RNA sequence: UAGUCCGGAUUGGAGUCUGCAACUCGACUCCAUGAAGUCGGAAUCGCUAGUAAUCGUGGAUCAGAAUGCCACGGUGAAUAC
RNA sequence: CCGACUUACCAACCCGAUGCAAACUGCGAAUACCGGAGAAUGUUAUCACGGGAGACACACGGCGGGUGCUAACGUCCGUC
RNA sequence: UCCUCCUAAAGAGUAACGGAGGAGCACGAAGGUUGGCUAAUCCUGGUCGGACAUCAGGAGGUUAGUGCAAUGGCAUAAGCCAGCUUGACUGCGAGCGUGACGGCGCGAGCAGGUGCGAAAGCAGGUCAUAGUGAUCCGGUGGUUCUGAAUGGAAGGGCCAUC
RNA sequence: UGCCUGGCGGCCGUAGCGCGGUGGUCCCACCUGACCCCAUGCCGAACUCAGAAGUGAAACGCCGUAGCGCCGAUGGUAGUGUGGGGUCUCCCCAUGCGAGAGUAGGGAACUGCCAGGCAA
RNA sequence: CGCGGGGUGGAGCAGCCUGGUAGCUCGUCGGGCUCAUAACCCGAAGGUCGUCGGUUCAAAUCCGGCCCCCGCAACCA
RNA sequence: CGCGGGGUGGAGCAGCCUGGUAGCUCGUCGGGCUCAUAACCCGAAGGUCGUCGGUUCAAAUCCGGCCCCCGCAACCA
C-alpha cells in the first residue's frame, strides 16, 4: 500500500535490525530512534535501512 | 469555580493511592496557612497530624503560610512521624503544583527523614 | 445485500462472586468498562478485568456514578 | 493607571450610593478589555494576518493571541483549526493605560464620529463597539499601513445589569448618543 | 393515508401479539370505539373507517385517531420462491389488541355517537364496542 | 509621466438673468465633490489646396434658451511612381 | 433603501395529556447458568487415559422466534 | 475471509439466498509520560460578517468528541493542548479465557537496561472489538551448530527477516 | 462537652437544584503588588511568590421553605417455572415466584477521625 | 431483485485514469460587410459540471444513499 | 525485484556525442500584405534543463542517492 517496509539497523557493529513501516510520500527525512540491542545489551542509535 | 476545579485534580491521584493502600500525607496549601496530616492505609482516618494552626509553632515564625513556615512544619510533620513510627509514605500532591511551599515542605521532610 | 456477521467473541463474566480464584484467572471479559477495578484487581489491556492476587470475587457498586465495581478479599 | 486611583476613589464613592451598597465589595469594577480582530479573508493570503498581527502587535503593549478555528464552515472555506484573527484579553496596570489612550484621544479622532450606542449591551452588563478606522490611534502614521481594516472591542465588567454597567460607564464621562 | 415518514428501519419482525392494550379510557373525546377482537388493523382499514365515522355526523364535532400504524407489512410478489430475501413494504398495520380506544369522539349527542361508530364498525375486521368518558 | 495641477461628467450647497411662471423641463455664475477614458476590435469616413488640420469671431432663429446651421478671418502641411 | 403590515396554511423547540419499537432503556421478573455449605437417594451415575465404533440426510408434537400469508405434514435455529 | 448490532428465548453459544452497515489501513506520532484543560447546540451585542468565519457574557449539560462502521465505555477522563522523550525494548512468564486441532487473546510478577516525574509510580504501541493468510520453495544480514577421509568451502541448521 | 470551621473519608440523589435569610473574634474566599522561583502557545484571569488596609456582594458553609428532582409500601394488574384444559394465530384452572406504573406517605441527610477558634 | 457506462452553457460533446486552472462545434446577443437576407468577419455574455453528505491543502474529478437513461436476461422439461 | 534509457518553453524532439553552443515546428501578440481565413517575412516574451550533492576554470551533459515514466525478457512461494 502507501506504507512500505524498511530497517532500522543498529548502530553499531551488531547486525541486529527492527523491522517497521514509513510512509515515504510524507516523510522524506530518515529514522534514528533508541531501542535496545540484545548483543551488545545497553541502547544504542539506530539507523534505516531497506 | 476555582474549589471544585482543584479537587478534580487530586482525584487521579488519590484514587492510585488507595489502589496502592499505602500511607498517604495530604497537603491543603492555603493562603495564610498551611495543612499536612498523614493519613493511614484505610484511608479513613489520620495517624501524624502537623500544621501552623497550632500556635506552639505559629509564633516561631514572621508570617503564618510562606517557603520558610511551610518548611517548617515539613521538619515538624516528620518529627512526629518517627516518633510513632512511620517513616515510608507517599506523597499527595492534593490538586496544588509541587513548586513552593509544598516542595519546601516536602524536601524539609525528606532532609527531617521522611523515607519518601 | 445482507448475509454478513461476524465470530462471536465469548464476552461476559467468567467467573461470578464466591469463588476463590487464583492470581492471573480473568474475572470479566468486556468491551467497554461496564465492571471496574477493585481491591486486587487490575485492568487489563482490553478492559478485561482479571485476579492480581488469589481470593474471592466479590462485586459491589462503588463510587457517587453508581458504577460496578469487582474487588477481591483476601481469603 | 492615572484613572485608576480616579477610579479607587472618585467613582467608588459615587456608586455606592445610587444602588445602595450595604457594603463596600458589592462595587462594579471593570475586569477585561478585548483586542480582537478577526480579518477573515487570510484563506487566500498568509501575510495578511501578520500584519493584522502587527497593528494590533503596535496598539498593544504585549503579543497577541492567534485564534484558530473553531469548526469547518465551507460557507465560507475555512477548515478545522485555521488561522482567522488574533485578540489580547489585556488585564493588569496597561488595561488602564488603554481605557485613556482610547477614550480621550481616539475615541473623537473618528472620522464621522457623534457618539456611542446606549444600546450595545448583552444584559449581564457587557458593553461592546465596532470600529471601522484604524488611523485612530497614535501608532499609526498611515504610511506604514495599508488597509482599511477595522476591529471589535469588548469591555467585560463585573456587574449584574446592564443599567449598572452603563452607569459604571458614565462615570468615566462617555459621549452616548 | 397514515404513514410514518422516515423511520428507522424499512423492513422488519411479525412479532406476537399478545397481551391485553394500554389505552383503555376515553382520554380527549367523551366517547371511544373501544376493540375487543385482537388482530391488526392497515393504513386502508382505518381510512376507510374514517371517511365513514366522519361523514355520519357530516361535518361537526372532533375526530380522534389515537391509534398510527408503524409496523410496515412485507409479501412476496406473485411466481416467486421462498427464501431470496425479504419482500417489499406493502401496507402499514397496527397491533390491536383488547380494550384499545382507537376512535373517539366529542361535539356530538350520545344518540349520534351511537349511530357514527356503529357505521364504522362494519369497516373493520375487529369486534369493537362503544364506551363513555367515566368519571375520572 | 502619475489617471498625476491630465480630464471633465456627475452631484451637494449658495446665487444671476429672462419671462405671468424655471417642478416635470432653461442658460449661466460661485465653491466643493470629482468618474470614465492611457489613441480605442471587426469595419469605415473626408481632403490634393492656402485644402486638410487647428483656433477664435459674427449672424439668422429668439423673451430667454445650442457643441447645431450659415458666415468670417488667423496658423497652415504631407502625398499624387 | 430602511423596511412596517398580514395570512382561506404547515411546523420545530418547551408544558400537559395518549400510544409504538428486533436493530430504544433513567426500570425489570419467572426460569436458566456459576460457585460454596448441608441432608437423603443413585450397582461411580463424574473425571482422566488407552483399544474398537458408529455417526456427521433427521421427522413430528409442546413452548420461544426468524421466514412465509402469525398459509403449507413448508422451511431455518433454541429447548423438551 | 475478518469486524459490529439484531434475530438469540436476561451466562457462553446458536442457523437461513434473515434484517443493518464496515475492513484488506492509518500515525515517528494521533505513541509514552509529566502537568494543565473539558464541550456541542442555542439566546445577546459587535468592523468587513450575511443562515454558517472572530470575540465577550449567559443558559445548558456531554445531545460533543473519541483517525474510519456499529455497539459497549470514558471528566480518576480513554476528549483537547503543551514540555520532555522513544517501552512501538530484549530475554521470560505463575495463572486463566477461547478453540476439534493448528492457533488466538489476557497476564501480575522476574532479570538487563531506558524515558518521564520531586516522588509515589507508569510505559513491552494507539479506548476496545476488523486492517489479514498455513506449509513447501527461494532471497537478505548474522551465529564455526554441522559440514559425508583431513583442514576449509558449498550446502543445510538456528536467529532476524522479505 | 456543645456551638463552629477547615482537612481526609464511609455511604453516595431520603444525600441534589430553585427561592429567601444569615455568618466573619478564628477558619475561607475575594482582595494589594509583582525586580526575584514560576507562568500566559497574549494577558499575575488561571498558575506561583511576597503580604494583607478592607469586605462578606460573588463564593462557600448553615437554616427555613418541598415549586421540582429523588425515594416508596399494602392491594390489584402484566408476566411466568411446573402439572392439566379449551372457542389452542390466543387464553383459562391448580400451585410456587412476583414487577413496572401509579397512590397514601416519606423526603431538602447521616456519620467516623484529627486539628484550631470560642463559651465553659 | 442485476452488471458496466453516462447525466457538464440554448442542443449537445471532451476534460476524470495522474484533484489547485474549464476547452470545442452549432446556437444566442450586439456590431460590421450588402440595396437586403444568408454566408463570412469581430467582440462579448453564456456551464450551481444530476443531487446530498463526507474525506482530502484543493472535489466535475474519489466513495456511497437516492433520481433519471440504455442494452442484455424471463433458459431445459 | 534485475537491466536498458530518458524527463528540455504551452507540447515533443535536437542539443547529452569527445564537458565552454537552450534551437527548430506549431502556438501568442503587433506590424507589413491580400477582399478574407490561410500561406509568407521581421521583432519580442516564454525553460531551477526532474532534484540534491560531489569532481571542476565551466555541467542540462560525467557520477552517486532519490522521484516518476517507458520499453524488455523473465515469474517453480
Amino acid at each position: 500500500g502507501i506504507r512500505e517496509k524498511i530497517k532500522l539497523v543498529s548502530s553499531a557493529g551488531t547486525g541486529h535490525f527492527y523491522t517497521t513501516t514509513k510512509n515515504k510520500r510524507t516523510k522524506p527525512e530518515k529514522l534514528e530512534l533508541k531501542k535496545f540491542d540484545p548483543v551488545v545489551r545497553q541502547h544504542v542509535i539506530y539507523k534505516e535501512a531497506k | 469555580d476555582k474549589k471544585s476545579a482543584r479537587i478534580r485534580r487530586a482525584t487521579r491521584a488519590r484514587r492510585k493511592l488507595q489502589e496502592l493502600g499505602a500511607t498517604r500525607l495530604v497537603v491543603h496549601r492555603t493562603p495564610r496557612h498551611i495543612y499536612a496530616q498523614v493519613i493511614a492505609p484505610n484511608g479513613s482516618e489520620v495517624l501524624v497530624a502537623a500544621s501552623t494552626v497550632e500556635k506552639a509553632i505559629a509564633e516561631q515564625l514572621k508570617y503564618t503560610g510562606n517557603k520558610d513556615a511551610a518548611a517548617a512544619v515539613g521538619k515538624a510533620v516528620a518529627e512526629r512521624a518517627l516518633e510513632k513510627g512511620i517513616k515510608d509514605v507517599s506523597f499527595d500532591r492534593s490538586g496544588f503544583q509541587y513548586h513552593g511551599r509544598v516542595q519546601a515542605l516536602a524536601d524539609a521532610a525528606r532532609e527531617a527523614g521522611l523515607q519518601f | 445485500r445482507n448475509g454478513r456477521d461476524s465470530e462471536a467473541k465469548r464476552l461476559g463474566v467468567k467467573r461470578f462472586g464466591g469463588e476463590s480464584v487464583l492470581a492471573g484467572s480473568i474475572i470479566v471479559r468486556q468491551r467497554g468498562t461496564k465492571f471496574h477495578a477493585g481491591a486486587n484487581v487490575g485492568c487489563g489491556r482490553d478492559h478485561t478485568l482479571f485476579a492480581k492476587a488469589d481470593g474471592k470475587v466479590k462485586f459491589e457498586v462503588k463510587g457517587p456514578k453508581n458504577r460496578k465495581f469487582i474487588s477481591i478479599e483476601a481469603e | 493607571a492615572k484613572l485608576h486611583d480616579y477610579y479607587k476613589d472618585e467613582v467608588v464613592k459615587k456608586l455606592m450610593t445610587e444602588f445602595n451598597y450595604n457594603s463596600v465589595m458589592q462595587v462594579p469594577r471593570v475586569e477585561k478589555i478585548t483586542l480582537n480582530m478577526g480579518v477573515g479573508e487570510a484563506i487566500a493570503d498568509k501575510k495578511l494576518l501578520d500584519n493584522a498581527a502587527a497593528d494590533l502587535a503596535a496598539i498593544s503593549g504585549q503579543k497577541p493571541l492567534i485564534t484558530k478555528a473553531r469548526k469547518s464552515v465551507a460557507g465560507f472555506k475555512i477548515r478545522q483549526g485555521y488561522p482567522i484573527g488574533c485578540k489580547v484579553t489585556l488585564r493588569g496596570e496597561r488595561m488602564w493605560e488603554f481605557f485613556e489612550r482610547l477614550i480621550t484621544i481616539a475615541v473623537p479622532r473618528i472620522r464621522d464620529f457623534r457618539g456611542l450606542s446606549a444600546k450595545s449591551f448583552d444584559g449581564r452588563g457587557n458593553y461592546s463597539m465596532g470600529v471601522r478606522e484604524q488611523i485612530i490611534f497614535p501608532e499609526i502614521d498611515y504610511d506604514k499601513v495599508d488597509r482599511v481594516r477595522g476591529l471589535d472591542i469588548t469591555i467585560t465588567t463585573t456587574a449584574k445589569s446592564d443599567e449598572e454597567g452603563r452607569a459604571l460607564l458614565a462615570a468615566f464621562d462617555f459621549p452616548f448618543r | 393515508m397514515l404513514q410514518p415518514k422516515r423511520t428507522k428501519f424499512r423492513k422488519m419482525h411479525k412479532g406476537r401479539n399478545r397481551g391485553l392494550a394500554q389505552g383503555t379510557d376515553v382520554s380527549f373525546g367523551s366517547f371511544g370505539l373501544k376493540a375487543v377482537g385482537r388482530g391488526r388493523l392497515t393504513a386502508r382499514q382505518i381510512e376507510a373507517a374514517r371517511r365513514a365515522m366522519t361523514r355520519a355526523v357530516k361535518r361537526q364535532g372532533k375526530i380522534w385517531i389515537r391509534v398510527f400504524p408503524d409496523k410496515p407489512i412485507t409479501e412476496k410478489p406473485l411466481a416467486v420462491r421462498m427464501g431470496k430475501g425479504k419482500g417489499n413494504v406493502e401496507y402499514w398495520v397496527a397491533l390491536i389488541q383488547p380494550g384499545k380506544v382507537l376512535y373517539e369522539m366529542d361535539g356530538v349527542p350520545e344518540e349520534l355517537a351511537r349511530e357514527a361508530f356503529k357505521l364504522a364498525a362494519a369497516k373493520l375486521p375487529i369486534k369493537t364496542t362503544f364506551v363513555t368518558k367515566t368519571v375520572m
